[PDB]
């Protein structure tokens, strides 16, 4: 279901990697990096931090595993306090 | 064209705003685009994007086309927002070849980009009333003589004015009025007998609606380009000579258009039928004249044509290579000497020369000639053919002939003088800035004059104005005030040279 | 009293914007002009020239040598950049199939691209679209690529825009005047028949007068990219606000800080290890100097073009010490490690 | 006499005074030439003819001077006055003379006349930032800016 | 270090890598990738998106937009080998939210 | 005195949990924003209420609650036209140090706007004689750290009559 | 003018105790003195 | 030194493969971890010394290089140790300084290298 | 061989060559005289749109008599599209 979901077979190789791909850091860091790196210096292509390889690269959590869903603190509080008053307006 | 984008910001935040610059920054660099994308792109409010696009329209700045699904497309005119540069010299030369008030026609004109016959008669009488005095008053009359004699010279044209929208389609009106032009009526006016006396500004229905003129750049660009040629033959030949080309191209004014080879065949009989009685000149001498222009190695005119006596016809293109050439040599000489200017004529005379060809020729010694030459090359003026004896082309073995290209020289000449105005208006504002203190505190020192002035005037406050901290800050007042005027010349002087420039560029053009 | 500035904000990356630096931008992130060929001085305790490479202004590489910049150690300092000018531009490796591209997409007398108003309006229209990937961005650039070389008469001012192609090695060449089969055209013509001169003192112009196309040199395709209009640099699938076409001839060079170029201090010796980039700097100021005493001397226009060349392939050789059409003569001795043969690799 | 020798060429070392004097001195003399053609006044034809000046007259002037000692032949004023015209303040014209006390050219002969220039120095010149040499690192905010301009402080302190 | 003589630590190769992204356990992968091997504080600028120094942007001349950026050495070494290269890479910060 | 509506990000650490989060917020943002003075705004005072306080995230690095708060707060901004009470903590020849009671010494009225008796002569000398008004003019703010104050204003004192005091 | 010394001496790495059985001096033609300790576990 | 009590009697001790400086006194540390280069990297940088970063050993005249060439061909036929090739080159370029040497003979040069 | 050199290029290097003396006459002083003028009273006319100002502190009562009031030019709605009528 991954190499068949856009309507084409796509190999693991590096081609329909690529294609399949487009986080510009992981594609450069798997091959031929100089060619990659100029044509997205080239492009301007901007590259988020979705990737896995991007976050072990730029030392984020990652959104697989436990950093999927986020944590809430059960903190005694009170949403929207009263307010003060206002008596000259 | 970095630089041409630089020098319309600024232009425009000087003339016309902020928010208004913006949009028209936007327009310059990303083309064509709907009101959505641009408000999108922007940032700002939507307000503020209309009322910008509608003060660019009102002078011309910016067009809009429809398209399918009859979206609308404003797009914005650089040429436009760089002509803009040029009133002054439009207002003196309308001030030199007819009254003040032709002067203050197109200045009103230009001011306003898009008015009417009554509107500028009216404003033209309202700021004339406080020159004159003596309480006499004048009338709509001779302005309106002014405005047609204008016209029929072509320095006004009618703007586009959208068709009748009864006849066209009556019905469902598209989202854009589809403004088109009439060359019938691009120069005709309408009859407007009301009369009227202008008002001395004391502070205590129209019958020419919808016809807007505006001044035709074209006619002034055109004037311009013959007063350069006049004065160029006349620093070559003689004044007699500018005064017969003068003659000649008044005579082509009409009969020929703004972008032509060559001039209209005239013979040397209706010329001299035309030329001003206050020269004592025969006809012998004005054939003499007119076959030595013939010969001369500028090819300023040529005979195309034996009929009708003395038949002639002037090189347009040839002038203008010939002042674009000019201007160049120029440039290189102040630029890096007469040594240098004489290696570059030689080098532009010859097709292709070498270095030792270009010691030899130019009679300079060595070390000195090929440093010339590198300079020259490093800074675009020149190109090297590089005519390889191998596929590989290997130094070694590959020969070099040094060749100016005059396209490339003019454009970045252009690009250098666009960057140089850019570069003088953006120190003037710096210099404004840096003194809006004393700035402020002069115009608050002379305010408490401009105040009271006649009414309650005492004279108890005129020995404690110059006692402030701004007497000793008085010289820089006169430097800042110095340096702003020599300025604004030089921007001006440099004008000239751009539009040498650009019309040496256009006139090459075939737009094909 | 005291003016209120934040201490510490929880930033984090959202993402990297790719890109390159115009000349004066590149000029005012570095801090200090390098400009002499030699690393330390004449003084026996092997102290750094002032202004030169390896200077401490620029980041630091021993432990009891601090940085001049930042008052920190090594363990502290980040580093810092320099600039180096270039008396001749250069053409960079990297996006050399790039600026061929661009040559390719743009004319070479009005600095306008080769596409019609419709069609110009039809690739805006499907570049506007939102959420474009990168294999929908060089599909675009492919298909326009495709439809600009298939036409050779300028839309714009009519001038002959014939192929361009890469001959020998970073060198680009358009045949503007190609080999016309059929009728002849009179500007090939007028431009063969000027080259009397040539001709007159020279008779092996005669048998090369053919091929002799327009032979683009650094100077002349900067000249070209800076007269490029701004409204034709989206249809050429670059970002504006990353770069300019301009950007792609480089006038300077950024010397990396010395956090990327560690110096060891052989003690058993008089000696100091310095990485391969370090040496490529030193050679590549060493001919601008001597390309600028050439050209103040006054030498021929050979040996200027050889030096042109020569730098040219040693700032390649910098950029990446592996290429394909590098000359048997002209090859480097021993094998380098460029800054590609620094990022890949196991 | 191109391999070694020569007016200019003598002891292998290059005469730029003698070249620059006999400049100076072909040009004065087509200026005055030229001005006294003007004030004559007679015929715009006769006025040009007059202003023309030819090598030979010139070479004949030059040696009636007499500042060089080695001898200036045809070619060497020849090549004197196509470096003037290359300066671009003289004329040359080829009028065909079958005969006469030139001989030079088979049924042709050259004659040169002063000319003013075309137009005078544009506006670019005077600014500094046409004629100045960093002008390619002129950045708006950086170290080489308009506002910390010393050229043009410089030029408005002029 | 590399060698056991040289005092070097273990490492960490792709197939344990490949291993700790199978299990899912960010934290643990981010302590040892990043903190406990190569851990470092830059400073990023806001505005231009280049590197600074003790709170300082260089680029800019100003001090306002420049914020602290945990980070590992590798991939600061990785962003100055490309900006050498004139490949700039622009960090747009964000808050954490 | 007026309000101000700030949105600012705060961290509690989690010692402080079993505190009330309501007043821990504000005790934070009275630590964070006490005798400051936010650019372009004024001095700020303190914090008058909290109108928004969203939920509280625990983020996988710290691991202190960090909460996103909406509040008002008061600061002393005029509006170029008000009337202050100020004492006179000070003179120089150039223009009087007055400081508003126990609140700021940042007003320095320069001494070029009144009838022409005005001299101060080093010795304290307020104004040469024909709980102390003032009437600010217009507002100054820059910056502090311009390498690896901000609010004074002008004061205008114009023909008050003065009754009560010369 | 003076030598000026600094001091770089050998450093026994060892986790565990080492015992010395023989120390050998030499002298080869560069008159560097070349020492020599067998340390025995 | 300490940075609390200010005793300056710091001791460099080798601790579990670290470096670290730690005073004997309150056992506080000032400077811990030492950078020392890989001999992965050190394969590769390649030495430079200050006779070839500071413009010198470009200044060396054909008849200089054939001085010191001489010098070391006749250190070898000799079968002398490098140390001596060292030391007799360093004499060589220690007398060049003077301009009544290096402006002589062919046989001045020789006999120069020979003594 | 190119000597070293020990301090970087000047910021700004001189040229023994000076820019020409600006052209002088009335012609020149008109120019000068007409841009000024220009300059000044385009600032004024309501095509010039000042940045509108915000953060207004409060009303008073001599607002309406530092009301900043001036005629508003009303651009003809036959030659603009509909798309820009507030
Ligand atoms: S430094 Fe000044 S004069 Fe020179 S190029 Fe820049 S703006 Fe022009
Ligand atoms: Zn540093
Ligand atoms: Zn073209
Ligand atoms: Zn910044
Ligand atoms: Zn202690």
């Amino acid at each position: 279901d991954l190499m068949t979901y856009k309507g084409e077979v796509l190999g693991i190789t590096r081609f329909g990697l690529a294609k399949m791909k487009e986080s510009v850091l992981m594609l450069a860091s798997f091959e031929k990096t100089a060619d990659h790196l100029f044509d997205a210096a080239y492009f301007g292509q901007k590259d988020s931090v979705c990737g896995v390889s991007e976050c072990i690269i730029m030392g984020i959590p990652m959104n697989i595993g436990t950093g999927l869903f986020k944590l809430l603190h059960k903190a005694d509080r009170d949403p929207n306090p009263p307010k003060r008053p206002l008596i000259f307006d | 064209t970095q630089a041409e984008i630089k020098l319309c910001s600024l232009l425009l935040q000087e003339h016309f705003g902020e928010i208004v610059e913006k949009i028209g920054v936007h327009l310059i660099r990303t083309g064509s685009q709907p009101l959505r994308v641009i408000a999108h792109d922007t940032g700002t409010s939507l307000d503020q994007v209309k009322k910008a696009l509608c003060v660019l329209v009102q002078h011309n700045l910016v067009s809009y086309q429809v398209h399918k699904r009859g979206v609308v497309e404003y797009e914005a005119q650089c040429s436009r927002v760089l002509r803009m540069l040029r009133y002054p010299r439009y207002i003196y030369t309308t001030k030199t070849l007819y009254s003040d008030t032709g002067e203050l026609i197109v200045e009103e004109l230009l001011l306003n980009g898009k008015l009417t016959m009554s509107a500028v008669v009216k404003k033209v009488a309202d700021r004339l009333t406080e020159t004159m005095e003596d309480g006499k008053t004048m009338d709509y009359a001779e302005v309106s003589n002014t405005f047609v004699r204008l016209a029929d010279t072509h320095f006004v044209q009618r703007c586009p004015s959208v068709p009748t929208t009864e006849n066209s389609d009556p019905g469902p009106p598209p989202p854009a009025p589809t403004l088109v032009i009439n060359e019938k009526d691009m120069y005709l006016v309408p009859k407007l007998s009301l009369i009227g006396k202008g008002k001395r500004r004391r502070s205590s229905p129209i019958p020419d609606d919808g016809i807007y003129w505006q001044a035709n750049l074209d006619r002034f660009h055109q004037h311009f380009r013959d007063q350069a040629i006049v004065s160029a033959v006349a620093n070559r030949m003689d004044q007699t000579s500018s005064e017969i080309v003068r003659t000649m191209l008044r005579m082509s004014e009409i009969t020929t258009s703004s972008s032509a080879p060559f001039t209209q065949p005239l013979s040397s009989n209706e010329i001299f039928r035309s030329l001003p009685v206050g020269y004592n000149i025969s006809k012998q001498v004005l054939d003499q004249y007119l076959t030595l222009l013939a010969d001369d190695p500028l090819e300023f005119v040529g005979k195309s044509g034996d009929s009708g006596g003395g038949m002639y016809v002037i090189n347009l293109h040839k002038a203008l290579a010939s002042l674009a050439t000019a201007t160049l040599e120029s440039v290189v000489q102040e630029r890096f000497g007469s040594r240098c200017a004489r290696i570059f004529r030689l080098v532009l005379q010859k097709k292709h020369i070498e270095q030792k060809q270009v010691e030899d020729f130019a009679m300079i010694p060595a070390k000195e000639a090929k440093d010339m030459l590198y300079k020259m090359l490093s800074e675009n003026f020149m190109s090297l053919q590089e005519i390889p004896k191998t596929p590989d082309h290997a130094p070694s073995r590959t020969f070099y002939l040094y060749t100016v290209n005059i396209l490339s020289a003019a454009r970045m000449l252009l690009h250098r003088c666009y960057k140089s105005i850019a570069n003088l208006i953006e120190r003037r504002q710096f210099e404004t800035k840096e003194n809006k203190r004393l700035l402020e505190k002069s115009q608050r020192v002379e305010a408490i004059i401009a105040s009271m002035q006649a009414t309650g005037a005492e004279e108890a406050q005129l020995q404690e104005i110059e006692e402030m901290i701004t007497a000793p800050e008085r010289q820089q007042l006169e430097t800042l005030k110095r340096n702003v005027n020599k300025l604004d010349a030089s921007e001006i002087q440099v004008d000239e040279t751009i539009f040498l420039l650009e019309s040496y560029i256009e006139c090459t053009m075939k737009r094909q | 009293k005291e003016q209120f500035r934040e201490t510490d904000v929880a930033k984090k990356i959202s993402h990297i914007c790719f890109g390159m630096k115009s000349p004066e931008e590149m000029r005012q992130q570095a801090h200090i002009q390098v400009v002499s060929k030699n690393l330390y001085s004449q003084d026996n305790q092997h102290a750094p020239l002032l202004y030169g490479v390896l200077d401490h202004r620029m980041g630091t590489s021993e432990k009891d040598r601090p940085c001049e910049t930042c008052g920190k150690n090594l363990a502290d300092c980040l580093g810092h950049y320099g600039y180096i000018d270039l008396e001749l531009p250069c053409f960079h490796v990297g996006y050399f199939r790039a600026v061929i591209g661009i040559l390719q997409m743009i004319c070479k007398t009005c600095c306008h691209i080769m596409l019609s108003q419709e069609e110009k309006k039809q690739f805006l229209d499907y570049l506007k679209r939102p959420g474009l990937t990168y294999l929908q961005k060089r599909g675009l650039k492919k298909k326009i690529s495709d439809k600009c070389r298939k036409k050779n008469i300028c839309h714009h001012c009519g001038a002959f825009n014939g192929t361009v192609k890469k001959c020998g090695l970073l060198k680009i060449i358009h045949e503007k005047y190609k080999t016309n089969k059929k009728v002849v055209d009179p500007i090939v013509s007028n431009f063969l028949q000027s080259f009397e001169t040539a001709i007159e003192h020279n008779k092996e112009v005669e048998p090369l007068l053919g091929r002799a196309q327009e032979n683009l040199n650094p100077l002349v395709v900067l000249n070209l990219f800076k007269r490029i209009p701004a409204e034709d640099v989206p249809l050429l699938l670059m970002n504006p606000e990353a770069g300019k076409p301009s950007d792609l001839i480089l006038t300077r060079l950024l010397v990396p800080p010395l956090c990327i170029r560690p110096s060891v201090v052989s003690d058993l010796k008089s000696g100091t290890n310095e990485d391969d980039l370090t040496m490529k700097l030193t050679e590549i100021i060493f001919l601008n100097d001597v390309i600028k005493k050439h050209r103040i001397s006054g030498a021929k226009t050979q040996m200027i073009m050889e030096d042109w060349d020569f730098l040219q392939l040693q700032c390649a050789l910098y950029i990446n010490s592996e290429l394909s059409g590098i000359p048997l003569n002209m090859a480097p001795k021993k094998w380098t490690r460029g800054f590609v043969q620094r990022l890949k690799g196991k | 006499r191109s391999v070694t020798g020569g007016a200019w060429y003598s002891d292998q070392d290059f005469e730029s005074e003698f070249v620059e004097v006999l400049n100076q001195q072909c040009f004065k003399f087509l200026q005055s030439k030229a001005e006294t053609a003007r004030e004559s006044k007679q015929n715009p034809m006769i006025q040009r003819n007059s202003s023309f000046a030819s090598s030979h007259e010139v070479w004949k002037y030059i040696c009636e001077l007499g500042i060089s000692k080695v001898e200036l032949s045809m070619e060497d004023i020849e090549t004197i006055l196509n470096t003037l015209i290359y300066d671009g303040k003289v004329e040359m014209t080829i009028i065909a003379a079958k005969e006469g006390t030139v001989g030079s050219v088979d049924g042709h002969m050259k004659l040169y006349r002063a000319v003013n220039p075309i137009i005078p120095p544009t506006g670019l010149v005077r600014a500094p930032c046409g004629l100045c040499p960093v002008f390619d690192d002129c950045h708006e905010g950086g170290e080489i800016s308009p506002s910390n301009c010393i050229y043009m402080t410089e030029w408005l302190e002029f | 270090t590399e060698g056991r003589s040289r005092d070097g630590g273990l490492r960490l190769g792709e197939m344990e890598r490949d291993c700790l992204i199978g299990y899912g356990a960010s934290m643990l992968l981010l302590e040892r990738l990043m903190i406990s091997s190569d851990a470092f504080e830059v400073d990023v600028c806001g505005q231009c998106g280049l590197l600074g120094y003790s709170g300082w942007c260089h680029y800019c001349k100003s001090s306002c937009h420049v914020s602290s950026l945990r980070i590992p050495y590798a991939c600061k070494l990785l962003f100055q080998e490309l900006q050498s290269m004139n490949i700039i890479p622009r960090l747009k910060l964000s808050k954490y939210n | 005195f007026v309000l101000v509506e700030m949105v600012d990000t705060v961290r509690i650490p989690p010692w402080q949990f079993e505190r009330k989060l309501n007043d821990s917020i504000a005790e934070e943002l009275n630590k964070k924003l006490a005798n400051k003075v936010v650019y372009n705004v004024g001095l700020c005072i303190c914090l008058f209420d909290i109108t928004k306080l969203e939920d509280a995230y625990v983020f996988p690095g710290d691991g202190a609650s960090h909460t996103k708060v909406h509040f008002r707060c008061v600061v002393f901004h005029p509006f170029l036209d008000e009337i202050l009470i100020g004492k006179i903590k000070g003179c120089s020849p150039e223009g009087v140090h007055v400081s508003l009671g126990f609140f700021d010494d940042i007003l320095i009225p320069p001494e070029s706007l009144q009838q022409p008796a005005k001299f101060d002569e080093a010795e304290q000398v307020w104004v040469w004689e024909y709980g102390e008004e003032i009437r600010f003019r217009v507002v100054d703010e820059s910056f502090v750290d311009t390498s690896p104050y901000t609010l004074v204003g002008s004061i205008s004192e114009p023909g008050l009559g003065l009754l009560s005091w010369w | 003018q003076q030598p000026q010394y600094k001091d770089v001496p050998i450093t026994y790495k060892g986790a565990t105790d080492s015992y010395i059985e023989k120390v050998m001096i030499s002298s080869n033609a560069e008159d560097a003195f070349l020492i020599k300790m067998l340390l025995r576990q | 030194r300490c940075p609390d009590c200010g005793s300056t009697e710091l001791v460099e001790d080798s601790h579990y493969s670290q470096s670290q400086l730690v005073c004997s006194d309150c056992g506080c540390v000032v400077t811990e971890g030492v950078l020392t280069t890989t001999f992965s990297d050190e394969g590769n940088l390649r030495e430079v010394t200050y006779s070839r970063s500071t413009g010198e050993n470009e200044q060396v005249s054909r008849s200089q290089q054939r001085g010191l060439r001489r010098v070391r061909d006749l250190c070898r036929v000799l079968q002398l140790p490098p140390t001596f090739e060292d030391t007799a080159v360093a004499y060589y370029q220690q007398a060049y300084r003077h301009s009544g040497i290096r402006a002589a003979r062919l046989q001045k040069k020789e006999v120069l290298v020979g003594c | 061989l190119p000597d070293v050199v020990l301090k970087p290029p000047p910021l700004f290097p001189d040229t023994d060559y000076k820019p020409v003396p600006l052209k002088t006459g009335e012609g020149e002083e008109y120019m000068l005289a007409l841009k000024q003028e220009l300059r000044e009273t385009m600032k004024r006319m309501p095509y010039f749109i000042e940045t509108p100002e915000e953060r207004q502190d409060i009303e008073r009562y001599s607002k309406r008599y530092m009301k900043v009031y001036k005629e508003e030019w009303i651009p003809d709605w036959r030659r603009l599209p509909r798309e820009m009528m507030p």
